[PDB]
DNA sequence: CGTATAATGT
Protein backbone atom coordinates (compact mmCIF):
# COMPACT_ATOMS: atom_id res chain seq x y z
CA UNK A 1 0.00 0.00 0.00
CA UNK A 2 1.13 3.57 -0.80
CA UNK A 3 2.41 5.44 2.08
CA UNK A 4 0.99 9.09 1.16
CA UNK A 5 -2.67 7.52 1.33
CA UNK A 6 -2.79 5.52 4.69
CA UNK A 7 -1.11 7.27 7.45
CA UNK A 8 -2.39 10.80 6.79
CA UNK A 9 -4.15 13.38 7.84
CA UNK A 10 -6.76 12.43 7.08
CA UNK A 11 -5.96 9.02 5.54
CA UNK A 12 -7.90 9.24 1.79
CA UNK A 13 -7.82 4.93 1.97
CA UNK A 14 -9.02 4.82 5.76
CA UNK A 15 -12.39 7.31 4.52
CA UNK A 16 -13.09 5.30 1.40
CA UNK A 17 -13.24 2.10 3.76
CA UNK A 18 -14.49 4.05 6.78
CA UNK A 19 -12.11 2.62 9.09
CA UNK A 20 -10.15 4.69 11.91
CA UNK A 21 -6.25 4.83 11.32
CA UNK A 22 -5.79 2.19 14.21
CA UNK A 23 -7.69 -0.54 12.17
CA UNK A 24 -6.04 0.05 9.14
CA UNK A 25 -2.26 -0.10 10.38
CA UNK A 26 -3.39 -3.06 12.22
CA UNK A 27 -4.51 -4.63 9.04
CA UNK A 28 -1.79 -3.29 6.74
CA UNK A 29 1.46 -4.64 9.20
CA UNK A 30 -0.24 -7.70 9.54
CA UNK A 31 -0.87 -7.03 13.48
CA UNK A 32 -4.71 -8.45 13.29
CA UNK A 33 -6.69 -10.35 11.02
CA UNK A 34 -9.29 -8.79 8.64
CA UNK A 35 -12.48 -10.12 7.35
CA UNK A 36 -12.68 -9.82 3.62
CA UNK A 37 -16.38 -11.57 2.67
CA UNK A 38 -18.56 -13.67 4.76
CA UNK A 39 -21.23 -15.76 2.32
CA UNK A 40 -24.30 -14.83 4.62
CA UNK A 41 -26.91 -16.84 2.18
CA UNK A 42 -25.16 -20.06 3.22
CA UNK A 43 -24.83 -19.22 7.07
CA UNK A 44 -28.71 -18.10 6.93
CA UNK A 45 -29.33 -22.01 5.33
CA UNK A 46 -27.60 -23.72 7.03
CA UNK A 47 -27.70 -21.83 10.43
CA UNK A 48 -30.08 -24.40 12.32
CA UNK A 49 -27.44 -27.32 11.44
CA UNK B 1 4.86 0.23 15.24
CA UNK B 2 8.20 -1.69 16.37
CA UNK B 3 8.19 -4.43 13.97
CA UNK B 4 10.62 -6.10 16.00
CA UNK B 5 8.03 -5.99 18.93
CA UNK B 6 5.96 -7.68 16.66
CA UNK B 7 7.79 -10.44 16.28
CA UNK B 8 9.35 -11.12 18.90
CA UNK B 9 5.89 -11.40 20.44
CA UNK B 10 5.17 -13.89 17.67
CA UNK B 11 8.22 -16.37 18.27
CA UNK B 12 7.37 -16.26 22.14
CA UNK B 13 3.87 -17.57 21.17
CA UNK B 14 5.29 -20.76 21.19
CA UNK B 15 6.94 -22.77 23.74
CA UNK B 16 9.63 -24.37 24.28
CA UNK B 17 10.74 -28.18 22.89
CA UNK B 18 12.37 -30.78 25.55
CA UNK B 19 14.45 -33.31 24.23
CA UNK B 20 11.72 -35.98 24.46
CA UNK B 21 9.57 -33.77 22.36
CA UNK B 22 12.20 -32.63 19.78
CA UNK B 23 12.88 -36.45 18.92
CA UNK B 24 9.27 -37.44 19.02
CA UNK B 25 8.76 -34.54 16.41
CA UNK B 26 12.03 -35.75 14.83
CA UNK B 27 10.41 -38.92 14.37
CA UNK B 28 7.01 -38.29 12.92
CA UNK B 29 8.41 -35.13 10.56
CA UNK B 30 10.63 -38.13 9.42
CA UNK B 31 7.52 -40.34 8.50
CA UNK B 32 6.40 -37.83 6.76
CA UNK B 33 8.74 -37.30 4.36
CA UNK B 34 9.23 -41.31 4.01
CA UNK B 35 4.98 -40.87 3.45
CA UNK B 36 5.69 -38.46 1.01
CA UNK B 37 8.20 -40.09 -0.90
CA UNK B 38 6.24 -43.46 -1.01
CA UNK B 39 3.25 -41.36 -3.01
CA UNK B 40 5.48 -41.32 -5.89
CA UNK B 41 6.16 -45.00 -5.93
CA UNK B 42 3.50 -46.92 -5.33
CA UNK B 43 2.31 -48.19 -8.74
CA UNK B 44 0.01 -50.17 -7.73
CA UNK B 45 -1.48 -47.66 -5.24
CA UNK B 46 -3.57 -48.78 -2.51
CA UNK B 47 -6.95 -46.84 -1.28
CA UNK B 48 -7.95 -46.66 2.04
CA UNK B 49 -3.64 -46.68 2.84
CA UNK B 50 -3.45 -43.88 0.43
CA UNK B 51 -5.67 -41.74 2.73
CA UNK B 52 -3.88 -42.78 5.55
CA UNK B 53 -0.48 -41.70 3.62
CA UNK B 54 -1.60 -38.24 2.97
CA UNK B 55 -3.01 -37.72 6.55
CA UNK B 56 0.36 -38.67 7.62
CA UNK B 57 1.81 -36.25 5.39
CA UNK B 58 -0.07 -33.35 6.62
CA UNK B 59 0.72 -34.51 10.16
CA UNK B 60 4.48 -34.58 9.35
CA UNK B 61 3.93 -31.08 7.39
CA UNK B 62 2.13 -29.56 10.86
CA UNK B 63 5.06 -31.08 12.38
CA UNK B 64 7.58 -29.60 10.57
CA UNK B 65 5.72 -26.32 11.29
CA UNK B 66 5.70 -26.67 14.99
CA UNK B 67 9.52 -27.33 15.47
CA UNK B 68 10.17 -24.37 13.13
CA UNK B 69 8.28 -22.13 15.56
CA UNK B 70 9.77 -23.58 18.20
CA UNK B 71 13.45 -22.89 17.05
CA UNK B 72 13.08 -19.60 15.78
CA UNK B 73 14.14 -18.31 19.21
CA UNK B 74 17.36 -19.89 18.30
CA UNK B 75 17.69 -18.03 15.28
CA UNK B 76 17.08 -14.38 17.01
CA UNK B 77 19.64 -15.74 19.91
CA UNK B 78 22.16 -16.05 17.07
CA UNK B 79 21.32 -12.79 15.37
CA UNK B 80 21.07 -10.11 17.90
CA UNK B 81 24.97 -10.64 18.03
CA UNK B 82 25.55 -9.52 14.81
CA UNK B 83 23.40 -6.24 15.00
CA UNK B 84 25.02 -2.91 14.47
CA UNK B 85 27.09 -4.11 11.42
CA UNK B 86 25.57 -2.57 8.21
CA UNK B 87 22.32 -4.35 8.41
CA UNK B 88 19.23 -3.90 10.17
CA UNK B 89 18.84 -6.83 12.70
CA UNK B 90 15.31 -7.82 11.75
CA UNK B 91 17.08 -8.19 8.45
CA UNK B 92 19.53 -10.26 10.31
CA UNK B 93 16.66 -12.41 11.72
CA UNK B 94 15.20 -13.36 8.46
CA UNK B 95 18.52 -14.42 7.13
CA UNK B 96 18.71 -16.54 10.46
CA UNK B 97 15.33 -18.24 9.38
CA UNK B 98 16.47 -19.10 6.04
CA UNK B 99 19.09 -20.55 7.72
CA UNK B 100 16.82 -22.81 9.90
CA UNK B 101 15.03 -24.01 7.61
CA UNK B 102 17.98 -25.00 5.65
CA UNK B 103 19.51 -26.91 8.49
CA UNK B 104 16.30 -28.80 9.11
CA UNK B 105 15.74 -29.44 5.94
CA UNK B 106 18.98 -31.41 6.49
CA UNK B 107 18.55 -32.47 9.89
CA UNK B 108 19.03 -35.94 11.76
CA UNK B 109 17.60 -37.35 14.87
CA UNK B 110 19.80 -41.10 14.78
CA UNK B 111 22.55 -39.53 16.25
CA UNK B 112 21.06 -38.33 19.36
CA UNK B 113 22.45 -35.02 19.56
CA UNK B 114 20.27 -31.92 20.36
CA UNK B 115 18.79 -30.05 17.31
CA UNK B 116 20.14 -27.16 18.70
CA UNK B 117 24.10 -27.68 18.33
CA UNK B 118 23.77 -28.49 14.79
CA UNK B 119 21.42 -25.65 13.61
CA UNK B 120 23.74 -22.98 14.93
CA UNK B 121 26.29 -23.90 12.68
CA UNK B 122 24.15 -23.26 10.00
CA UNK B 123 22.49 -20.66 11.49
CA UNK B 124 25.93 -19.05 12.11
CA UNK B 125 26.76 -19.70 8.31
CA UNK B 126 23.75 -18.35 6.86
CA UNK B 127 23.73 -15.03 8.47
CA UNK B 128 27.38 -14.31 7.93
CA UNK B 129 26.81 -15.33 4.02
CA UNK B 130 23.58 -13.27 4.11
CA UNK B 131 25.60 -10.15 5.03
CA UNK B 132 28.72 -10.29 3.06
CA UNK B 133 26.21 -10.42 0.01
CA UNK B 134 23.79 -7.66 0.93
CA UNK B 135 25.81 -5.74 3.32
CA UNK B 136 27.89 -3.88 1.01
CA UNK B 137 25.97 -1.54 -1.68
CA UNK B 138 28.89 -2.54 -4.12
CA UNK B 139 28.99 -6.46 -3.59
CA UNK B 140 31.81 -7.56 -3.42
CA UNK B 141 33.02 -11.35 -3.43
CA UNK B 142 32.77 -13.48 -0.24
CA UNK B 143 36.71 -14.04 -0.78
CA UNK B 144 37.04 -10.68 0.00
CA UNK B 145 34.97 -9.98 2.80
CA UNK B 146 36.67 -12.65 4.35
CA UNK B 147 40.13 -11.22 4.04
CA UNK B 148 38.79 -7.84 5.14
CA UNK B 149 37.28 -9.28 8.25
CA UNK B 150 40.81 -10.87 8.70
CA UNK B 151 42.93 -7.80 7.92
CA UNK B 152 40.29 -5.55 10.41
CA UNK B 153 40.57 -8.63 13.06
CA UNK B 154 44.15 -8.65 13.40
CA UNK B 155 44.95 -4.97 12.28
CA UNK B 156 42.71 -3.96 16.05
CA UNK B 157 45.03 -6.87 17.88
CA UNK B 158 48.35 -5.75 16.45
CA UNK B 159 46.94 -1.82 17.40
CA UNK B 160 46.51 -3.26 21.13
CA UNK B 161 50.23 -5.06 21.37
CA UNK B 162 52.20 -1.97 19.75
CA UNK B 163 49.50 0.30 21.08
CA UNK B 164 50.11 2.75 18.00
CA UNK B 165 48.45 1.97 14.47
CA UNK B 166 50.76 0.07 12.81
CA UNK B 167 51.81 0.40 8.94
CA UNK B 168 51.42 -1.81 6.21
CA UNK B 169 54.51 -3.64 6.01
CA UNK B 170 53.73 -4.06 9.85
CA UNK B 171 50.43 -5.91 8.92
CA UNK B 172 51.67 -7.97 5.72
CA UNK B 173 54.08 -9.48 8.19
CA UNK B 174 51.53 -10.14 11.02
CA UNK B 175 48.77 -11.41 8.40
CA UNK B 176 51.28 -12.79 5.57
CA UNK B 177 49.43 -10.73 2.96
CA UNK B 178 51.33 -8.85 0.36
CA UNK B 179 51.78 -5.09 0.78
CA UNK B 180 49.77 -4.19 -1.92
CA UNK B 181 47.28 -6.18 -1.63
CA UNK B 182 46.62 -4.81 1.91
CA UNK B 183 46.12 -1.63 0.15
CA UNK B 184 43.94 -2.56 -2.46
CA UNK B 185 41.91 -4.63 0.13
CA UNK B 186 41.60 -1.32 2.16
CA UNK B 187 40.27 0.71 -0.56
CA UNK B 188 37.50 -2.14 -1.02
CA UNK B 189 36.94 -1.68 2.65
CA UNK B 190 35.67 1.97 2.50
CA UNK B 191 32.20 2.39 2.42
CA UNK B 192 30.91 4.95 -0.05
CA UNK B 193 30.12 8.38 0.61
CA UNK B 194 26.20 9.84 0.39
CA UNK B 195 25.41 11.99 -2.06
CA UNK B 196 23.20 13.77 -0.70
CA UNK B 197 25.43 15.11 2.62
CA UNK B 198 25.84 18.71 2.89
CA UNK B 199 29.33 19.56 2.10
CA UNK B 200 30.64 22.90 4.08
CA UNK B 201 27.30 24.18 4.52
CA UNK B 202 27.65 25.43 1.58
CA UNK B 203 23.72 27.00 1.08
CA UNK B 204 22.73 23.74 2.11
CA UNK B 205 24.13 22.35 -0.92
CA UNK B 206 24.16 18.69 -1.71
CA UNK B 207 27.29 17.22 -2.72
CA UNK B 208 26.01 15.49 -5.92
CA UNK B 209 25.51 19.45 -6.78
CA UNK B 210 28.87 19.99 -7.24
CA UNK B 211 29.57 17.05 -9.06
CA UNK B 212 30.95 17.65 -12.98
CA UNK B 213 29.63 15.90 -15.57
CA UNK B 214 32.05 16.47 -18.32
CA UNK B 215 31.35 13.84 -20.68
CA UNK B 216 29.36 13.02 -22.85
CA UNK B 217 29.60 15.37 -25.59
CA UNK B 218 27.48 13.59 -28.53
CA UNK B 219 27.98 15.54 -31.25
CA UNK B 220 31.54 15.98 -30.88
CA UNK B 221 32.04 11.90 -30.81
CA UNK B 222 29.42 11.55 -33.55
CA UNK B 223 31.71 13.04 -36.30
CA UNK B 224 35.45 12.44 -34.93
CA UNK B 225 34.05 8.75 -35.23
CA UNK B 226 32.51 9.22 -38.62
CA UNK B 227 35.46 11.03 -40.14
CA UNK B 228 38.24 8.78 -38.37
CA UNK B 229 36.49 5.66 -39.31
CA UNK B 230 35.56 6.19 -42.78
CA UNK B 231 38.86 7.82 -43.36
CA UNK B 232 40.86 4.37 -42.10
CA UNK B 233 38.45 2.10 -43.79
CA UNK B 234 38.61 4.36 -47.31
CA UNK B 235 42.97 4.46 -46.94
CA UNK B 236 43.09 0.65 -46.42
CA UNK B 237 40.87 0.06 -49.13
CA UNK B 238 43.29 2.44 -51.84
CA UNK B 239 46.31 -0.17 -50.32
CA UNK B 240 45.92 -3.62 -51.65
CA UNK B 241 42.91 -5.45 -51.02
CA UNK B 242 44.45 -8.43 -49.33
CA UNK B 243 46.58 -6.10 -46.97
CA UNK B 244 43.07 -4.80 -46.14
CA UNK B 245 41.80 -7.92 -44.86
CA UNK B 246 45.60 -8.99 -43.19
CA UNK B 247 45.02 -5.37 -41.15
CA UNK B 248 41.57 -6.53 -40.25
CA UNK B 249 42.87 -9.76 -39.20
CA UNK B 250 46.02 -8.91 -37.64
CA UNK B 251 44.20 -6.25 -35.46
CA UNK B 252 40.21 -6.91 -35.79
CA UNK B 253 38.78 -3.93 -37.59
CA UNK B 254 35.46 -6.47 -38.25
CA UNK B 255 35.61 -9.24 -35.40
CA UNK B 256 38.63 -8.89 -32.80
CA UNK B 257 41.28 -10.91 -32.35
CA UNK B 258 44.39 -9.38 -33.71
CA UNK B 259 45.88 -11.90 -35.25
CA UNK B 260 49.73 -12.00 -34.06
CA UNK B 261 52.47 -13.17 -36.88
CA UNK B 262 52.60 -16.46 -36.36
CA UNK B 263 49.01 -16.64 -36.36
CA UNK B 264 48.06 -14.35 -39.70
CA UNK B 265 50.94 -16.08 -41.58
CA UNK B 266 49.32 -19.80 -40.18
CA UNK B 267 45.73 -18.00 -41.43
CA UNK B 268 47.32 -16.54 -45.20
CA UNK B 269 49.69 -19.62 -45.25
CA UNK B 270 52.55 -17.14 -44.60
CA UNK B 271 55.84 -16.96 -42.12
CA UNK B 272 55.77 -15.28 -39.18
CA UNK B 273 58.70 -13.26 -40.07
CA UNK B 274 56.81 -12.39 -43.31
CA UNK B 275 53.87 -9.91 -41.33
CA UNK B 276 57.22 -7.62 -39.49
CA UNK B 277 57.73 -6.74 -43.62
CA UNK B 278 54.04 -6.59 -44.48
CA UNK B 279 53.65 -4.24 -41.66
CA UNK B 280 56.42 -2.36 -42.83
CA UNK B 281 55.31 -1.98 -46.08
CA UNK B 282 51.76 -1.15 -45.36
CA UNK B 283 52.82 2.09 -42.68
CA UNK B 284 55.24 3.21 -45.42
CA UNK B 285 52.40 3.54 -48.04
CA UNK B 286 50.43 4.79 -45.48
CA UNK B 287 52.79 7.90 -45.18
CA UNK B 288 52.63 9.06 -48.72
CA UNK B 289 50.37 10.80 -50.98
CA UNK B 290 46.36 11.46 -50.70
CA UNK B 291 46.89 8.91 -47.97
CA UNK B 292 48.93 11.25 -45.75
CA UNK B 293 46.73 14.47 -46.44
CA UNK B 294 43.68 12.73 -45.30
CA UNK B 295 45.09 11.42 -41.84
CA UNK B 296 48.08 14.06 -41.46
CA UNK B 297 44.89 15.31 -38.12
CA UNK B 298 43.29 12.33 -35.67
CA UNK B 299 47.04 12.14 -33.57
CA UNK C 1 35.01 2.82 30.70
CA UNK C 2 31.70 1.15 28.96
CA UNK C 3 34.05 -0.74 26.86
CA UNK C 4 36.51 -1.82 29.78
CA UNK C 5 33.05 -2.53 31.80
CA UNK C 6 32.02 -5.04 29.33
CA UNK C 7 35.44 -6.60 29.01
CA UNK C 8 35.61 -6.99 32.66
CA UNK C 9 32.66 -8.39 32.98
CA UNK C 10 33.75 -10.99 30.26
CA UNK C 11 37.24 -11.26 30.53
CA UNK C 12 39.03 -13.96 32.50
CA UNK C 13 39.69 -12.84 35.74
CA UNK C 14 42.98 -14.95 36.82
CA UNK C 15 45.01 -12.94 33.86
CA UNK C 16 43.04 -9.44 33.76
CA UNK C 17 45.94 -6.70 33.14
CA UNK C 18 45.23 -3.43 32.98
CA UNK C 19 46.19 -2.89 30.00
CA UNK C 20 44.32 -5.20 28.45
CA UNK C 21 41.49 -3.67 29.58
CA UNK C 22 41.49 0.45 29.55
CA UNK C 23 41.04 1.04 25.98
CA UNK C 24 42.55 4.24 23.93
CA UNK C 25 40.24 4.45 20.53
CA UNK C 26 37.71 6.17 22.08
CA UNK C 27 39.42 9.09 23.66
CA UNK C 28 41.72 9.54 20.81
CA UNK C 29 38.84 9.54 18.63
CA UNK C 30 36.72 12.11 20.69
CA UNK C 31 39.54 14.31 20.71
CA UNK C 32 40.72 14.40 17.02
CA UNK C 33 36.84 15.08 16.39
CA UNK C 34 36.55 17.89 18.30
CA UNK C 35 39.74 19.68 16.62
CA UNK C 36 38.30 18.60 13.30
CA UNK C 37 34.65 19.34 13.51
CA UNK C 38 33.21 20.70 16.47
CA UNK C 39 31.88 24.44 15.55
CA UNK C 40 34.30 25.88 18.20
CA UNK C 41 37.36 25.11 16.76
CA UNK C 42 37.46 27.63 14.34
CA UNK C 43 40.31 27.87 11.44
CA UNK C 44 42.28 31.27 13.45
CA UNK C 45 41.83 34.13 11.08
CA UNK C 46 45.09 35.64 10.28
CA UNK C 47 44.43 39.01 8.12
CA UNK C 48 46.54 40.85 10.75
CA UNK C 49 47.62 40.85 14.37
CA UNK D 1 5.99 21.74 -30.50
CA UNK D 2 5.45 23.16 -27.59
CA UNK D 3 1.56 23.59 -27.42
CA UNK D 4 0.52 21.81 -24.09
CA UNK D 5 -2.40 23.72 -23.23
CA UNK D 6 -3.14 21.59 -19.71
CA UNK D 7 -1.42 19.07 -17.41
CA UNK D 8 -3.07 15.73 -15.74
CA UNK D 9 -2.00 13.86 -12.72
CA UNK D 10 -3.86 10.68 -11.56
CA UNK D 11 -3.63 7.36 -9.96
CA UNK D 12 -1.36 5.34 -11.77
CA UNK D 13 -2.66 2.17 -12.35
CA UNK D 14 -0.18 -1.34 -12.08
CA UNK D 15 -0.93 -1.53 -15.91
CA UNK D 16 0.78 1.88 -16.63
CA UNK D 17 3.75 1.58 -14.19
CA UNK D 18 4.53 -1.59 -16.35
CA UNK D 19 3.75 0.19 -20.05
CA UNK D 20 6.24 3.07 -18.78
CA UNK D 21 8.95 0.66 -18.08
CA UNK D 22 11.71 -0.49 -20.66
CA UNK D 23 12.08 -3.66 -18.22
CA UNK D 24 12.37 -5.57 -15.23
CA UNK D 25 14.76 -4.98 -12.23
CA UNK D 26 15.69 -8.18 -10.96
CA UNK D 27 19.12 -8.37 -8.76
CA UNK D 28 20.29 -5.94 -6.02
CA UNK D 29 23.65 -5.60 -7.27
CA UNK D 30 24.76 -2.07 -8.47
CA UNK D 31 28.01 -2.43 -10.71
CA UNK D 32 30.77 -4.61 -10.62
CA UNK D 33 33.40 -4.31 -8.15
CA UNK D 34 36.31 -5.04 -11.28
CA UNK D 35 35.62 -3.64 -14.34
CA UNK D 36 33.31 -0.76 -13.04
CA UNK D 37 30.59 -1.91 -15.22
CA UNK D 38 26.44 -1.72 -14.76
CA UNK D 39 25.56 -5.54 -13.90
CA UNK D 40 23.56 -7.59 -15.77
CA UNK D 41 19.56 -7.26 -14.96
CA UNK D 42 21.39 -5.07 -11.89
CA UNK D 43 19.97 -1.99 -10.91
CA UNK D 44 21.84 -0.19 -13.03
CA UNK D 45 21.53 -2.55 -15.93
CA UNK D 46 22.36 -1.01 -19.43
CA UNK D 47 19.51 -3.48 -21.18
CA UNK D 48 17.02 -1.63 -19.45
CA UNK D 49 17.85 1.58 -18.75
CA UNK E 1 16.12 -2.83 0.27
CA UNK E 2 13.00 -3.33 -1.53
CA UNK E 3 14.40 -5.28 -4.46
CA UNK E 4 16.27 -7.69 -1.86
CA UNK E 5 13.90 -8.01 0.41
CA UNK E 6 11.33 -8.76 -2.28
CA UNK E 7 13.90 -11.48 -4.00
CA UNK E 8 14.09 -13.15 -0.18
CA UNK E 9 10.12 -13.33 -0.38
CA UNK E 10 10.23 -14.70 -4.00
CA UNK E 11 12.71 -17.48 -2.90
CA UNK E 12 11.12 -17.83 0.58
CA UNK E 13 7.46 -18.78 -0.57
CA UNK E 14 8.76 -20.70 -3.00
CA UNK E 15 10.91 -23.08 -0.18
CA UNK E 16 7.53 -22.93 1.91
CA UNK E 17 8.29 -21.45 4.95
CA UNK E 18 5.55 -21.67 7.82
CA UNK E 19 3.20 -18.86 7.73
CA UNK E 20 4.67 -16.85 10.63
CA UNK E 21 7.77 -16.79 8.44
CA UNK E 22 5.97 -15.42 5.13
CA UNK E 23 3.82 -12.68 7.38
CA UNK E 24 6.75 -11.21 8.68
CA UNK E 25 8.74 -11.13 5.43
CA UNK E 26 5.53 -9.28 3.82
CA UNK E 27 5.77 -6.76 7.19
CA UNK E 28 9.37 -6.12 5.99
CA UNK E 29 8.95 -5.61 2.08
CA UNK E 30 5.63 -2.99 3.46
CA UNK E 31 7.95 -1.23 5.73
CA UNK E 32 10.80 -0.83 2.54
CA UNK E 33 8.13 0.28 0.14
CA UNK E 34 7.21 2.52 3.17
CA UNK E 35 10.45 4.26 3.61
CA UNK E 36 11.42 4.04 0.09
CA UNK E 37 8.17 6.69 -0.84
CA UNK E 38 8.47 8.37 2.35
CA UNK E 39 11.45 7.87 4.81
CA UNK E 40 10.34 9.33 8.47
CA UNK E 41 6.67 9.64 7.54
CA UNK E 42 6.11 6.87 10.18
CA UNK E 43 8.41 5.43 12.85
CA UNK E 44 12.01 6.48 13.26
CA UNK E 45 13.34 6.91 9.81
CA UNK E 46 16.37 4.43 8.63
CA UNK E 47 20.04 6.50 9.17
CA UNK E 48 23.02 6.37 7.74
CA UNK E 49 26.11 5.88 8.75
CA UNK F 1 -14.00 -22.52 8.08
CA UNK F 2 -16.92 -22.77 5.74
CA UNK F 3 -18.30 -19.21 4.94
CA UNK F 4 -16.22 -16.28 6.03
CA UNK F 5 -12.71 -16.10 4.37
CA UNK F 6 -10.74 -13.38 6.72
CA UNK F 7 -7.53 -12.39 4.90
CA UNK F 8 -4.23 -10.52 6.49
CA UNK F 9 -2.06 -8.11 4.97
CA UNK F 10 -2.18 -5.54 1.99
CA UNK F 11 -3.44 -7.74 0.07
CA UNK F 12 -6.49 -8.46 1.96
CA UNK F 13 -7.13 -4.59 1.01
CA UNK F 14 -6.95 -5.32 -2.11
CA UNK F 15 -9.68 -7.93 -2.68
CA UNK F 16 -12.10 -6.14 -0.21
CA UNK F 17 -11.52 -2.44 -2.52
CA UNK F 18 -11.98 -4.34 -5.88
CA UNK F 19 -14.96 -6.14 -3.81
CA UNK F 20 -16.23 -3.17 -2.84
CA UNK F 21 -18.69 -1.53 -4.82
CA UNK F 22 -19.28 2.68 -5.26
CA UNK F 23 -22.37 3.29 -6.34
CA UNK F 24 -24.31 1.49 -3.75
CA UNK F 25 -21.95 3.63 -1.14
CA UNK F 26 -22.08 6.73 -2.87
CA UNK F 27 -26.29 6.35 -2.81
CA UNK F 28 -26.23 5.79 0.70
CA UNK F 29 -23.80 8.38 1.95
CA UNK F 30 -26.19 10.80 -0.25
CA UNK F 31 -28.79 9.95 1.32
CA UNK F 32 -27.44 10.24 4.87
CA UNK F 33 -26.27 13.49 3.82
CA UNK F 34 -29.77 14.74 3.23
CA UNK F 35 -30.96 13.24 6.71
CA UNK F 36 -30.08 15.14 10.26
CA UNK F 37 -27.31 13.62 12.89
CA UNK F 38 -25.07 16.31 12.95
CA UNK F 39 -22.14 14.92 13.65
CA UNK F 40 -22.46 12.09 11.65
CA UNK F 41 -23.09 14.30 9.17
CA UNK F 42 -20.09 16.06 8.29
CA UNK F 43 -18.57 12.38 8.76
CA UNK F 44 -20.68 11.27 5.87
CA UNK F 45 -20.05 14.50 4.07
CA UNK F 46 -15.92 13.91 4.28
CA UNK F 47 -16.34 10.89 2.69
CA UNK F 48 -19.03 11.42 0.41
CA UNK F 49 -16.34 13.94 -0.86
C1' DC G 1 30.47 -26.95 2.72
C1' DG G 2 29.29 -29.23 6.47
C1' DT G 3 30.90 -28.68 9.93
C1' DA G 4 27.28 -32.43 15.70
C1' DT G 5 29.04 -31.78 23.56
C1' DA G 6 25.67 -27.90 24.15
C1' DA G 7 23.97 -23.14 22.74
C1' DT G 8 16.08 -21.07 22.32
C1' DG G 9 12.14 -13.72 22.86
C1' DT G 10 15.68 -6.49 20.74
Amino acid sequence: THIWYFKGVPSRLGYLLDLAPKDLEKIIYFAAYVITSVDEEMRHNELST
Amino acid sequence: ADLVRVYLNGIGKTALLNAAGEVELAKRIEAGLYAEHLLETRKRLGENRKRDLAAVVRDGEAARRHLLEANLRLVVSLAKRYTGRGMPLLDLIQEGNLGLIRAMEKFDYTKGFKFSTYATWWIRQAITRGMADQSRTIRLPVHLVEQVNKLARIKREMHQHLGREATDEELAAESGIPIDKINDLLEHSRDPVSLDMPVGSEEEAPLGDFIEDAEAMSAENAVIAELLHTDIRSVLATLDEREHQVIRLRFGLDDGQPRTLDQIGKLFGLSRERVRQIERDVMSKLRHGERADRLRSYA
Amino acid sequence: ERVVRERMTTQDVEAITPQTLINIRPVVAAIKEFFGTSQLSQFMDQNNP
Amino acid sequence: VNFFDELRIGLATAEDIRQWSYGEVKKPETINYRTLKPEKDGLFCEKIF
Amino acid sequence: RVINRNNRLKRLIDLGAPEIIVNNEKRMLQESVDALFDNGRRGRPVTGP
Amino acid sequence: GEYFTGAMGAESIQKLIENFDIDAEAESLRDVIRNGKGQKKLRALKRLK
